[PDB]
């Protein structure tokens, strides 16, 4: 449709140019929604047609912004909703017993519904996502305790709130640098009565010796457990790694994308030089290779556990929950 | 079959080609022995199939013949669990076996496929000895129009590493030998260790050359990544505590020489197999899916 | 005193006494240069002594050599800070070169002394390659009629660990051979590690044949202690960053095979010189105090 093809560009653009959704439960919402039109609007004979166009718009989408991994998580987990509807529908992962024991296009005209109606209990499932997380925050967090965030992460400043109700904690918050973000952080727990801190990235290694535990968010889940989080969280988990401070990560599942650390110089979002170097400097910008990079790679053996909506898990369990969520088939996309 | 002329085929189908793995031929020798057995009963089967992997075990001790035998028991048990009539079991089993002979055939190319990508322009891959798997990784690695260098280690027992370095240079691929006891010198050189494996075990790490345990060992001091390249049917449920605990049958006859030696999974950042990229953890629970 | 009679004495004094280590014949040949040099001026005295050193270290490219060298010139420098006359200082300078033989020759000894009682009975010692420093630490030990199983690694580019174990052999010590790449697999049977030095650097670590930094690591993942045996006059001020920093004249000369290897202070227990029992830290101390 012509709308349809108007609020894809508008996407599209809107993912190219910047900005956009600024919490990434409201673009997942948003990608979950233009999958679901795009779905309902173009006409599909049969699964493999709808698959292939489902993958044309998934790969415009991921080229808008590769940083941005939620809307290829989501276009791959409506692939995999596919493959499983198809599959119950119309018959009955690699392993050594699939080894030792050992088709799409066939139309059946009530697929559409079911795909439908499970991308709607996606939807549900992806509302209460925060708060399911947030209801585990008095298992983790102690009396008197010293948590540890950078930036500002809106599912850690909820975990921090719901747990404030019942236990009286410090929070010790590093601003972010260039988008001191941490700030928001720090004023946002202060008006709920925390005792917060605000500090710089430089003081991190130098206050971990006095925190309990780190509590951060991240941007992408990688298939190995690694993390694409705001950059400073790996010299963050390096120095809590250094005192054996046990480091939480609460990101939700969609957050979850089965690609593997082998990717480079594209992982990294680097934007102008102005944040860390003026225009006002003058010539010496001549000679000055100044770069900017928004996120950092985290290896999986610094991460302790993963707090998400269906509980704690360690990264080296990552794997399954991959294989519970993406098609093998569905990872170049 | 006689046990002589099952000897026989397995050196045999072995040397006709050079490039199919001992696991492989000894599966492929298996599943011969499997197709002319004049039985009756699955229960003489499964007794007379011990003994040939009895038999082909003792012929040559590596870990991968062992793996491949007990991989094939399993796979002739399932078999048997889903048709009780033998007559009926029988051919299933042989075409069975035939899908997964053409299978663990395609495994070196998925595997090098899958693994090619991990490898930079102008990094430096530190291997430890000759391995096949990792010949065609680099090879298709080269085929991507990569440059890289390689440095192998000559590996005393039998100098394979110098087989591995001249088959390196047919391609013209840049390369360097060096030492066993040069491996610490050459870490902070390389950016990354790509070894082979001669068997998987239950925990996720690894049985491989003697060499295997020190070059681990030193790139987790240097923070270097650590990747295995590894077939299916090389997954063992084994669990050796340290390295006294390997059998005895796999490290002799293959002043005191041991010709293998184990790895922790801790010491291990990826294994490349041909169910994927896994994480060390991944292989265990493969195992505990494969038995009930 | 000619190149050549220099070359020749030097080459006299290692092949009459194999015993006696390449420092102490350097040192030697430099003080018998010294003995007859007829000069006049202790600044051509200097440059001539230099020379003789470059000359000396090109006819053998070890480190202790130039050890031997820069501590020579260091006690040069000294004496003539004691006396100004030429003759003087002459006279104090050979019988201070003569007491400072004596006191070098007996070093050894004073090792073996201090560090047999780190052996316990029924202990399992490890060490690298030959080293008649350790040879003699394990004499002493078994004088004190104590019972130990020595490790040793072949040393593969050349077997000077076989010739270890054939000189512990000689006195029936239990000894057994193992491979460069068998090291890893080893570590956990033995209970510590002893090996020589050819060379102690500022920072308190080491150089030694190629094969040390694989051990000191691996005794390190292992907990294990790591004792270094060595003398006083190999004490280099050099402060290597990492091991592409060892000066290229010491790897090579003595694909790409380098003859030694640095090993850090914070992979090395104890240092056990004929100044004592030292921790690394000490050794820099020492340095420091040497030069003003």
């Amino acid at each position: 449709g012509s709308e349809l093809s108007e609020r894809i560009e508008s996407f599209v653009e809107t993912l190219k140019r910047g900005g956009g959704p600024r919490s990434s439960e409201e673009m997942a919402r948003e990608t979950l929604g233009l999958l679901r039109q795009i779905i309902t609007d173009h006409r599909w004979s049969n699964a493999g047609e709808l698959m292939e166009l489902i993958r044309r718009e998934g790969r415009r989408m991921t080229a808008a912004q590769p940083s941005e991994t939620t809307v290829g998580n989501m276009v791959r987990r409506v692939l995999k909703i596919i493959r499983e509807e198809y599959g119950r529908l119309h018959g009955r992962q690699e392993s050594l017993h699939k080894l030792l024991t050992s088709d799409f296009s066939f139309h059946y005209a009530q697929l559409q519904s079911n795909i439908i109606e499970a991308i709607n209990e996606l939807l549900v499932e992806l509302e209460g996502t925060m708060e399911n997380i947030a209801a585990q925050a008095l298992e983790h967090i102690h009396s008197n305790e010293v948590i540890m965030t950078i930036g500002f992460s809106r599912t850690v400043e909820a975990f921090l709130k719901e747990a404030a109700r019942k236990r009286k904690f410090h929070v010790i918050v590093a601003e972010c640098a260039p988008f001191c973000q941490g700030h928001e952080m720090a004023v946002n727990l202060s008006k709920a009565g925390i005792e917060t801190t605000v500090m710089t990235d430089a003081a991190i290694f130098a206050v971990m010796s006095r925190v309990n535990k780190v509590i951060i968010g991240t941007k992408t889940i990688l298939a190995n457990g690694a993390l694409r989080a705001v950059t400073g969280t790996h010299t963050l988990a390096l120095a809590a790694k250094h005192h054996s401070t046990p480091l939480i990560v609460c990101a939700p599942m969609f957050k979850l994308s089965p690609q593997f650390p082998n990717e480079e110089d594209s992982f990294h979002k680097f934007v102008a030089p102005e944040e860390v170097l003026p225009f006002t400097e003058g010539d010496i910008l001549e000679k000055v290779s100044v770069h900017c990079p928004v996120f950092d790679y985290v290896p999986p053996e610094l991460i302790t556990l993963f707090i998400s909506n269906i509980g704690g898990n360690a990264p080296s369990y990552i794997y399954r929950l991959m294989s519970e969520l993406y098609h093998p088939d569905d990872h170049v996309l | 079959m006689d046990d002589k002329e099952l000897i026989e085929y397995f050196k045999s189908q072995m040397k006709e080609d050079p490039d199919m793995a001992s696991a492989v031929a000894a599966i492929r020798t298996l599943l011969e022995f499997l197709k002319r057995d004049k039985g009756e009963t699955i229960q003489g089967l499964r007794a007379n199939l011990t003994s040939a992997i009895e038999t082909l075990c003792g012929v040559d001790s590596s870990v991968a013949v062992s793996s491949g035998g007990e991989l094939f028991l399993r796979f002739i048990s399932l078999a048997s669990l889903e048709y009780s009539d033998y007559s009926k079991c029988k051919k299933i089993m042989i075409e069975r076996g035939e899908l997964f002979l053409r299978r663990i055939s395609l495994s070196r190319n998925k595997i090098a496929d899958l693994c090619h990508t991990f490898i930079k322009d102008g990094a430096t891959i530190l291997t430890h000895a000759y391995s096949r798997v990792v010949l065609r990784v680099l090879e298709a690695a080269v085929a991507a129009k990569k440059r890289f260098s390689v440095y192998v280690t000559e590996s005393q027992p039998d100098l394979s590493g110098k087989k591995m370095a001249k088959a390196l240079c047919h391609l013209n691929v840049p390369v360097t030998v060096v030492l066993d006891a040069a491996v610490g010198y050459i870490m902070e050189k390389a950016d990354l260790v790509i070894v082979g494996a001669e068997g998987v075990v239950e925990n996720g790490g690894i049985i491989n050359k003697i060499g295997t345990n020190q070059m681990a060992v030193c790139a987790k001091a240097q923070n270097k990544p650590f990747y295995v390249v590894a077939e299916s049917f090389k997954f063992v449920r084994l669990f050796p505590l340290n390295q006294q605990d390997v059998p005895d049958k796999f490290k002799y006859k293959a002043e005191e020489h041991p010709w293998v030696d184990y790895t922790a999974p801790s010491l291990i950042t990826l294994l490349f197999t041909d169910l994927g990229v896994l994480t060390p953890s991944a292989v265990s629970d493969e195992l505990i899916k494969l038995y009930l």
